[PDB]
């Protein structure tokens, strides 16, 4: 449609010269039968040595400008729809990572994702191909046709009305060679489906010795199968004949009709000549270039879709207050918009404070997670940061502002001085991530490896441990600095050590009174000295409190505790 | 290398049955090819009659002939066409069969070791892939051959100096051909590698989109697939670049030889060695020589590329079976006595789990024998090698004195029957499942097995008799239908070692309570699995198995 249009109107600078060279470039090259005829004629009629070098000097000219003309036009054509394709690569990835996180919450799409953007390249540059081949051999057909038209109008009628007779009867006919083909596939997978019926129950039919039945009956169905192959092989052969007799025969009529037009005196023998070979030219030109269109339909067939999968706030706070609040909070997931995994939840985690989450696994902690960043907007209520809410910040003041570690974080593709400092817009400097190495406990894991932090990880973590990659986790976030922490599973499979260092980071650190931070994870030793220790089921607050404010409660939080 | 010459020897040893199409479809390609280029020949001819005096009765000789070789050549291509898909398709219905015949024989170890879909995928697709090479890559070659035979000897016909131009220009353009394209594999690798790099960063980023949008920005991600990108796009130039450049060379260099032929032919026009026909006729041959002349080179090259398909099929087909030699002995009286001595088993497959340790018991024709015992669904392999489905491993089952490997393979199974716990049916007619694995049985030894496994109740309801049909592997009957169709599949063939498992454990009591009174345990040696003592009522000698032992 006018999508590709719109998108290659970028480029119509450069496509106008483009076409300019084309044309150029096609009509160059038609010199050589031209001036062969010609000059047979002339040295017929006894011609000069004058007249000739001239005509072969002029002829050679051309040709040779023509083929620079073809080589520049199409360096430059390819120049600028390369640069196209990049571009539209770049804007699709833009497009496809600018998708919200219910789009995506679902994982295992994440094949085709995989594959879209990848098929969008191929798509680009087949049609790319495609598009200058058929382009080139249309001017260069008119071209011929133009000449053709200057040679004799009363000859090219009959090439001209005879061509769909040629290039419309092989259509028709091969009908029956592909009915006849499909009907063979159905009966060979037929026969196919019962071998396979009787591979699949070996121990029975070898119970029962019936292996020659089973021989039989598949002889039978090849048997039955073999008239349908004599019938396809007389089709095939039919169409050939005609495929064959009706370009063959076309070289007859031209040849009687402009024998009739020199007996005439309309025409001279080389203008006969001539347009022979620019009937043939003419021909093997149409006949590539009506290969070319099925594959272009396909091709903006696939871009349709591309492009129809194409189609699918600014606060900037300087200090943060390190509050956090909610209204009847209740979050649900699109997927399943009937089951609500918070319902009107109601915790405050005030700056310079701990809270810890207390609960069965899936009561809907990373529902809670995924609110305070803002990563999906809830079902219900408001969250409140330091009285603003939440999707009212901007995405780069908050990401910078709020930060945390998942439950699975994963390490970056990249090196370890690298991956602990993803996504910042500033580098850090060579001592202050020495300093937030060091603070996290993961400068022992950094300085085991050969060649220090500038080590490359491989994907997956692969060359660094669980352990390792919780303490990258924790490292990357402390260097973020945030007045926010959502602490998520960083030291829960990790050392002791680990843990200790965490633990000291959120109570016995200087930037403790400064930062707020939330604990959600199985730290049994930091779930006690929580300032506040809140127990959250079913999407719901159960008890809240201190741990022996909790234990004499008799709540939730003491049963699970004892 | 000599792996695809193998190859390529046993496509031609499957295919020497077909010998006469092949050489008919030579002949008529042959005819073909000679009858299509005479047609520029009598252009020339027809261009320089009408040059100098007219004549009309040579122009009318010329236009006639002119007709009928058209209308020959046509008649042998269409000719040839159908005898090339003719003998394609014989060979793809030969190879099938035979692939087929091949795998029916080979033990239960090898079906359980591979997949049904991949056989299926092998049958359906590989044996047309097969198929679909000789006739193809021989039509392809021959034609060219011939081509640029006919092509030449007429080119020497018309004018040897003009031919030896001609050729003077074969070599250069062979030699930039071979560079062109070793420099376009040198960078199509240098492409494909940059396209992975390029693949990996959006493999990390659908991996990680979560983290990604926790921490940071996508920015930071989308900017970097950009940098990739830009390197590919240099790249990708490169390429173009360079095809484009040696699409130019070759262009000059035809433009060169036709300038250098047509400046020769003039001068022969001078000389009156030549005629306006034989120039243009000269003009037409030399343009088409080419792309037959390269494809010439290009045959080979395609042939050991497209030949790699065969490898599989062939390989499937050339596995030894591991069973043991066939057997001669066929008695026609049978004591039905089965005894097991110090036997243990294990799976070829999966070895080292002995699932059996020195079983040993004696079978008797006129008492019963009970295995109770789930044996963690461990009795279903001491039926197998009942059966000779399977070979022991240590000691040796014996039927009769003499070893059960040495019965016939169509007479043993005839003699010794068993019923599976799960009955498989098969799409053909409820009397071709019945009288199954009998090669001709009259009608009316079927329905006595239905009466005599309670299963002529519905043959009555169900129309036609028992000449109806059921869905593939069964559909329209229940469980009850296909143990009772099971069992009177066993009593037809009126056995001598009835081997059942589990027959009132699905179905009545009263179904396996008429079996065990039946013909078939009557004074024949019958074999019951059961997961409970109560077949113990009836059973004469019971035995339990657990862990891979006896009581």
């Amino acid at each position: 449609v006018r999508r590709l249009l719109g998108c290659l109107g970028s480029e119509t600078r450069r496509l106008s010269l483009f076409l300019v060279l084309v044309v150029l470039s096609s009509l160059g090259e038609m010199a050589i039968p031209f001036f062969t005829g010609r000059l047979t004629d002339w040295i017929l009629q006894d011609g000069s040595a004058d007249t000739f070098t001239r005509n072969l000097t002029l002829m050679s000219i051309l040709t040779i400008a023509s083929a620079v003309l073809e080589f520049v036009g199409d360096g430059i054509y390819n120049n600028t729809m390369g640069h196209v394709h990049s571009h539209l690569q770049g804007e699709v990835f833009g497009a496809v990572l600018r998708q919200e996180t219910e789009f995506f919450q679902q994982n295992q799409t994440g094949n085709i994702m995989s594959r879209v953007t990848e098929d969008t390249s191929t798509l680009s540059d087949s049609l790319s191909e495609n598009l200058s081949l058929f382009l080139w051999y249309l001017v260069r057909g008119l071209c011929l046709l133009g000449i053709m038209l200057w040679g004799s109008v009363s000859l090219t009628m009959v090439t001209l009305i005879t061509l769909p007779l040629l290039f419309l009867l092989p259509k028709k006919v091969g009908k029956w060679y592909q009915l006849l083909e499909v009907q063979v596939r159905e009966s060979l997978a037929k026969s196919s489906q019962v071998a396979i019926e009787a591979l699949s129950a070996m121990p029975t039919v070898r119970s029962f010795a019936n292996e020659e039945g089973e021989a039989q009956k598949f002889r039978e169905k090849l048997q039955e199968i073999k008239t349908l192959n004599q019938k396809e092989a007389v089709a095939y052969a039919v169409n050939s004949w005609t495929t064959s007799i009706s370009g063959m025969l076309l070289k007859v009529g031209i040849l009687y009709i402009g024998g009739q037009l020199v007996t005439s005196g309309a025409v001279s023998s080389g203008n006969l000549v001539t347009f022979v070979l620019y009937q043939m030219q003419f021909t093997q030109a149409v006949e590539v270039l009506l290969s070319i269109y099925p594959r272009v339909q396909k091709a903006v067939g696939s871009s349709e879709k591309i492009f129809e999968y194409l189609d699918r706030g600014l606060l900037t706070p300087l200090h943060l207050e390190g509050l956090v609040q909610f209204q009847d909070v209740s979050f649900a997931y699109p997927n399943r918009p009937d089951v609500l995994v918070l319902q009107g939840l109601t915790f405050t985690l005030r700056p310079g404070e701990v809270t810890a989450l207390v609960g069965p696994n899936g009561s809907g902690k990373s529902t809670v997670a995924a609110l305070l960043q803002n990563l999906y907007q809830p079902t219900g209520g408001q969250l409140l940061l330091d009285g603003k809410p939440l999707p009212q910040y901007e995405h780069r003041y908050l990401h910078r502002q709020v930060a945390a570690v998942g439950q699975e974080p994963q390490v970056f593709g990249r090196s370890l001085q690298e991956n602990i400092a993803y996504g910042l817009t500033q580098k850090p400097t060579m001592e202050e991530i020495t300093a937030a190495a060091v603070k996290s406990g993961a400068h022992s894991f950094i300085s085991g490896l050969p060649q220090g932090y500038d080590t490359e990880v491989d994907e997956a973590g692969s060359q660094l441990s669980g352990g390792q990659r919780q303490a990258v986790a924790l490292a990357r976030a402390l260097i973020r600095k945030p007045c926010v922490l959502i602490l998520d599973d960083a030291t829960s499979a990790l050392d002791a050590n680990s843990q200790l260092q965490v633990e000291q980071l959120l109570y016995e650190s200087p930037e403790r009174y400064s930062r707020s931070v939330l604990l959600i994870t199985q730290h049994l030793s930091l779930v006690e000295q929580a300032d506040h220790i809140l127990f959250l089921e079913g999407g719901a607050i159960r008890e809240g409190g201190t741990h022996q404010q909790l234990m004499e409660k008799k709540g939730c939080y003491w049963a699970m505790v004892q | 290398q000599v792996n695809n010459k193998v190859l390529m020897w046993r496509l031609l040893k499957l295919s020497r049955p077909d010998l006469p199409l092949l050489v008919a479809a030579f002949f008529f390609l042959v005819l073909a090819v000679l009858g299509e280029t005479l047609i520029p020949h009598y252009s020339g001819r027809v261009i320089d009659i009408l040059g100098g005096d007219f004549d009309p009765h040579a122009f009318a000789s010329a236009i006639f002939f002119m007709c009928l070789f058209s209308f020959g050549s046509s008649l042998s291509a269409g000719c040839r066409g159908g005898c090339f898909t003719y003998t394609m398709s014989r060979i793809n219905l030969r190879i099938r069969e035979q692939l087929f015949s091949s795998l029916l024989r080979q033990d239960l170890g090898f079906f359980q070791e591979t997949k049904t879909g991949e056989l299926n995928s092998r049958l359906s697709s590989d044996t047309t892939l097969m198929s679909n090479w000789l006739p193809l890559n021989a039509n392809v070659l021959l034609r060219s051959l011939v081509k640029v035979v006919g092509l030449y000897g007429f080119m020497l016909s018309i004018s040897p100096r003009l031919t030896l131009l001609s050729l003077l220009h074969m070599p250069f353009t062979i030699a930039a051909e071979k560079v062109y394209n070793t420099r376009h594999q040198e960078v199509l690798r240098e492409i494909q590698d940059a396209v992975a790099r390029a693949g990996q960063v959006v493999r990390e980023a659908v991996g990680g989109l979560q983290t990604v949008r926790s921490f940071g920005a996508e920015e930071h991600e989308v900017c970097r697939y950009k940098e990739a990108l830009e390197q590919c796009r240099q790249l990708y130039w490169r390429r173009d670049l360079e095809r484009a450049l040696y699409l130019l060379v070759r262009r000059v260099l035809h433009l060169g030889v036709q300038m250098l032929m047509l400046s020769c032919g003039l001068q022969q026009m001078q000389d009156g060695e030549l005629t306006q026909g034989s120039l243009l006729s000269f003009m037409i041959y030399q343009e088409s020589v080419g792309s037959y002349v390269q494809t010439l080179v290009y045959i080979y090259g395609d042939m050991l590329s497209n030949v790699g398909a065969a490898e599989k099929v062939f390989s499937y087909m050339d596995r030894q079976p591991n069973l043991p030699s066939p057997g001669t002995l066929a008695p026609t009286t049978l004591q039905g006595v089965v005894k097991f001595q110090d036997v243990s088993f294990a799976y070829p497959n999966r070895p080292d789990r002995p699932v059996l340790k020195g079983l040993t018991f004696t079978l008797r024709p006129g008492e019963v024998t009970a295995l109770v015992g789930p044996n963690g669904s461990g009795k279903s392999t001491v039926a197998a090698l009942l059966q000779n489905l399977y070979q022991p491993t240590g000691g040796q089952v014996l039927l009769d004195e003499k070893p059960i490997s040495q019965y016939e393979h169509c007479y043993l199974h005839s003699q010794v029957v068993s019923v599976g716990q799960e009955p498989v049916l098969f799409s053909g007619s409820v009397r071709n499942n019945i009288a199954y694995g009998l090669q001709s049985c009259e009608d009316d030894k079927v329905m006595a097995a239905a009466q005599a496994a309670h299963a002529d109740d519905f043959i009555q309801e169900m129309e036609h008799g028992i000449y109806t049909d059921v869905g593939e592997k069964g559909s329209q009957l229940a469980a009850g239908q296909k143990q009772r169709l099971a069992i009177a599949r066993a009593l037809v063939r009126d056995p001598r070692v009835l081997i059942l498992d589990e027959a009132t454990s699905a179905l009545d009591v009263q179904c396996e309570q008429a079996l065990q009174d039946w013909n078939s345990r009557g004074d024949r040696t019958v074999l019951v699995i059961a997961h409970r003592l109560q077949t113990v009522q009836r059973a004469h000698q019971i035995l339990v198995l657990q862990e891979g032992k006896l009581q």
